[PDB]
């Protein structure tokens, strides 16, 4: 989620601090990450680790701040300071936060399968949209492979809202809305992830997850093929009205 | 009252909303029926105009607040191609300008759910004078909820469901709670083929990949 729903507003300029200590004790150029333990007890922080790069995660602040994370990454390298019209970011002094978010990765990891991905070609793939859901995927399509290698990431699926909660309603929403098939999904892991009462208030730790019609057209097919053995050796209809219901 | 614009033009009149100088339904112009020119009724054609309108929303207690304008400018044969929102073409001192005239109309009608109040401004002079109302949600309504961070079809159904203005239960903002984010556009792709006079085009589509992000 975007921004950290289980805070306050004194719990929201701390780690500002350190942001700015640690990027200003290694000259920092670019977009990086600082990331901290906080104990669901005390509510301090801890200096963990900080990533040098843009994360799988991005999105979430991105549809909040209404900054492009990108853009900025590019002009700061061009030659471009932080602040200006041609920098893409705003001074610190600017910056602000607009409501709430959450993304979902969306793979071929089969929730009813012991978490291996599915291979091979995809016949559908319908994607969700409408209002409040930005979308990162473009890897996948009717009738794509995907083969075992890499990250089986099918498409990221970011649902924003006015509000904390109207956010998973989206996102369970547009999880749902979503038709894939030919390979398995986490799509079904995933809306038991968003429904479940210790996300949706925030009492959720590290170790929330660790410890929580064919039929049809066969027998059509079937009966085309041989026929019913109750009629199939005797008189036919004539060649006929329907019945129809009054 | 909002059909018939034989019948809605003189409540602009009434809470001080201009409109486009002209005559009653027949005893310098463009022909609307209740399209062609004159060289329905008639009213006075506006030589270079720009196509400019207040979305509003409305629940039962009798409340109104505007989701800001919307510009659709762009047009063939008369119709809406290109919808805007904000109006580029305004500077902030036009638009609550704008958006003071129609406050007022919303609230001369007891308004309930989405609806919006259009006019059409004329470069030559910069000004405003209204036009019609559309009583419903349009196509060009999703340049408002994203600009505005409000959901305006989720809002007709709470604000149809029972509940005020600028409340936790309306999905629907007080006045200076609701605030335009960046500017918005949208186009409608159609089977529309511009190498065959924009002929639609029917078929079977073997593959398809949108673009997003």
């Amino acid at each position: 989620r975007a921004p950290a729903p289980y805070l306050s507003e004194a719990q929201r300029q701390e780690l500002a601090a350190y942001s700015l200590k640690i990027a200003g004790a290694t000259n920092y150029i670019g977009a990086g990450t600082v990331e901290y333990l906080m104990d669901a007890d005390t509510g301090k922080f801890y200096f963990i680790e900080v990533n040098p790069r843009i994360q799988v995660e991005h999105t979430v602040t991105e549809v909040v701040t209404g900054i492009d994370i990108v853009k900025a990454q590019i002009h700061i390298l061009d030659g471009a300071a932080i602040g200006t019209p041609q920098s893409g970011v705003p001074n610190q002094e600017d910056i602000r936060l607009n409501g709430h978010a959450l993304q979902c990765r969306v793979t071929t990891e089969d929730p009813e399968h012991n978490f291996i991905p599915d291979y091979g070609r995809i016949t559908a793939y319908r994607s969700a949209s409408g209002f409040g859901i930005r979308l990162d995927g473009g890897t996948s399509y009717s009738g794509a492979i995907i083969t075992r290698y890499y990250d089986p990431l099918l498409v990221k699926v970011t649902a924003w809202a006015p509000n904390p909660l109207e956010a998973i309603s989206r996102m369970d929403r547009a999880l749902r809305e979503f038709r894939i098939r030919g390979v398995a999904t986490n799509l079904t892991f995933l809306e038991a992830i968003i429904g479940h009462p210790k996300f949706r208030d925030n009492s959720y730790t590290t170790r929330f997850i660790d410890t929580t019609a064919t039929k049809l057209l066969t027998y059509l097919a079937d009966v085309t093929v041989n026929g019913h053995p109750e009629a199939k050796d005797r008189p036919k209809p004539l060649e006929a009205a329907r019945p129809v219901v009054p | 009252q909002l059909g018939n614009k034989v019948a809605a033009r003189n409540l602009a009149i009434s809470v001080g909303v201009p409109v486009v100088p002209a005559t009653e339904p027949l005893p310098p112009v463009m022909l609307k029926a209740s399209m062609r020119v004159i060289r329905v009724y008639l009213e006075k054609l506006v030589e270079r105009a720009r196509h400019v309108e207040s979305q509003i929303l409305g629940d039962t207690h009798g409340n109104v607040v505007h989701l800001f304008e919307r510009d659709c400018s762009v047009q063939r044969r008369n119709q809406k191609v290109v919808e805007r929102a904000p109006a580029p073409y305004l500077s902030e001192a036009q638009r609550q300008e704008l958006a003071a005239y129609s406050l007022k109309i919303a609230g001369a009608t007891n308004y309930i759910g989405a609806g919006t109040v259009e006019y059409l401004m004329d470069a030559d002079t910069g000004k405003f004078y209204f036009i019609e109302v559309n009583p419903r949600i349009q196509v060009e309504h999703t340049v408002t909820e994203v600009v505005t961070g409000i959901d305006i079809v989720k809002a007709q159904i709470h604000i149809l469901d029972g509940a005020a203005i600028g409340t936790p239960q309306s999905g629907v903002p007080n006045q200076e709670d609701i605030r335009l984010n960046g500017h918005a556009l949208q186009c409608r792709v159609t089977t529309e083929d511009p190498e065959h006079n924009f002929i639609p085009d029917y078929g079977r589509i073997t593959a398809y990949r949108s673009a997003s992000g």
